[PDB]
């Protein structure tokens, strides 16, 4: 609400890293399209701080 | 403040402000107002 | 006596014991197939699978165990996207800090919201 | 801070009102009338010099 | 209604009207009382 | 009312004539008002009561629970009470909430 | 509605083991639910469907009726109709009368 | 005749039966659920 | 006790009636 700017959208998941699971279901959920309930994105980058 | 230290907000009115006799008066008189008497706002048949 | 009564308690329980077994013994209905060789059926196949828990859990601990449990769900996406109306919230609460005396443009706070 | 600023109390009681403006604005809250009259009725010290209430405690602030 | 109360209190209240606004003497009102007709259908009732 | 455990009842036909139960003279002559062939009542005339037998083909309402998904509601605070704006324990006793 | 035969349901605690009947398990479900340790629900592996047994302290809903006496009302004549006034079937099944 | 035999002698014919079992078999269901998370997390090679 | 013979009489008079 503070900073996101024209055209930004911040998705907050929960997501457990030390799970093979969730890597895979993120992964999933990101790449799938919108119709099977994922995202439908390409990610530009990542950031596995 | 009273009301708040005493639970007594809610004061459930026992009785009408016009007694028996004078209750068809004062609902045939668009001008009877109450008065009071003893602390209590009551209808008199003087007002009637 | 109370074992006098108790025996007699004994004697007709087992008389209905007896009668009870030559009944199941009729009927093919077995008292303990259900019960209790199932039951202990059960229990070893738990006991291997407690095994198998046992060996998962002294090879890794209890921190990396509960710290595997999967915890994505798409369900608990929240995603955020309305700028728009951001953009005019912020705008009007910039303002009325401005004409309320909490804002200065030397503050670089302001600058930031701008 | 402590009670003997009160041994001259009309300049303290200036200063306290005009700290507190609402004060004399707003009347005394049934907590604090109730209080006062705690106060009023407070053992070890003398009966005060009024009558505050006519209740079943009217005998005693009467004739103490 | 065919109530006791409810004939009563209702034969009073229209005389009570008609004696303050000054109906006069030797001319009441007809009383119509369709219930014992139709029943009384609660929210109908004044309908019908 | 726990949402978890809503209570409802489910019509069963019975298989097999119950027990018989003790009640009133009353009570036995409505239960053989509303069964008739299904029921039988009898009097114990050593008290007065009546012996009551539901019988195969009867009709029974054998309560069971739904757990229901609408456990949250915007509720007044709990410990809000009528008691203490001074309204009395008879108009409490007598109105709705 | 028979007003001679009102009909309503009476709470009364078992004294008996009811014999099993059989039902689906969403409903064997609910029963054990409600009562649990008062029934007991058991999967029929033949067929899927599960038997219960309420038991003993259980709550059942026996009806009974009860001879009411008001058996007058002021009707709508028998045979009024909303068909007969154009009023559509699919209204009159979703609508209250 | 065979119930009333075991109610009278207080013998239930589906204690150890059926209940123990259906409890058992619940206990080895959540048992193998701890081992599929295992599994699916870690798989078959590093598993044995 | 005669309390549990009659306990025991109402037990089998129960089972011979059921």
């Amino acid at each position: 609400a503070r900073y996101g700017a024209a055209g930004s959208t911040l998705i907050v998941v929960p997501f457990n890293q030390g799970s093979k699971q969730d890597v895979d279901a993120l992964v999933q959920y990101i790449y799938d399209e919108p119709k099977k309930g994922g995202l439908g994105w390409d990610l530009d980058a990542i950031i596995p701080f | 403040h009273n009301a708040i230290t005493r639970n007594t907000m809610f004061v459930a009115k026992d009785k009408a402000p016009y007694s028996d006799e004078l209750e068809q008066p004062v609902y045939l008189d668009p001008l009877a107002r109450v008065e009071e008497n003893k602390k209590k706002l009551v209808f008199s048949d003087k007002t009637i | 006596d109370s074992a006098a009564l108790d025996a007699l308690t004994a004697e007709n329980k087992k008389l209905a014991k007896q009668q009870l077994e030559v009944l199941a013994r009729y009927l093919q209905s077995r008292l303990k197939q259900g019960s209790l060789k199932s039951f202990i059926k059960e229990k070893e196949a738990s006991a291997v699978l407690q095994k198998e828990l046992d060996l998962w859990e002294a090879e890794h601990g209890e921190f990396y165990a509960k710290g595997i449990q999967p915890t994505f769900s798409a369900l608990k996406s929240r995603t955020y996207d309305s700028y728009w109306n951001w953009a005019r919230q912020d705008v009007l609460s910039m303002y009325f800090d401005i004409i309320f005396g909490k804002l200065t443009s030397v503050d670089r706070e302001t600058i930031n919201q701008c | 801070q402590n009670f003997n600023q009160l041994n001259e109390p009309e300049q303290f009681t200036a200063d306290f009102f005009e700290k507190f403006p609402q004060a004399g604005k707003q009347l005394i809250s049934e907590e604090d009338c109730d209080y006062f009259l705690m106060l009023a009725a407070r053992p070890g010290q003398k009966p005060v010099p009024f009558v505050p209430v006519l209740d079943e405690r009217f005998e005693f602030f009467f004739k103490k | 209604t065919s109530t006791v109360a409810n004939d009563k209190n209702e034969s009073a209240t229209i005389n009570n009207m008609m004696k303050h606004l000054g109906r006069s003497e030797g001319n009441p009102v007809f009383g119509v009382f369709q219930k014992y007709l139709t029943g009384h259908p609660k929210g109908a009732a004044g309908a019908w | 009312y726990d949402p978890k455990k809503k209570q409802m009842i489910q019509e069963i036909v019975v298989q097999h004539d119950l027990e018989p139960f003790e009640c009133s003279k009353e009570t036995a002559e409505q239960y053989k008002h509303e069964h008739g062939e299904k029921c039988e009542i009898f009097e114990i005339e050593e008290s007065g009561e009546y012996t009551v037998r539901i019988l195969k083909g009867a009709t029974l309402y054998v309560p069971k629970a739904l757990r229901f998904d609408r456990l949250v509601a915007g509720q007044i605070p709990t410990g809000w009470d009528a008691r203490t704006y001074g309204i009395p324990e008879d108009t409490i006793s007598q109105v709705d909430p």
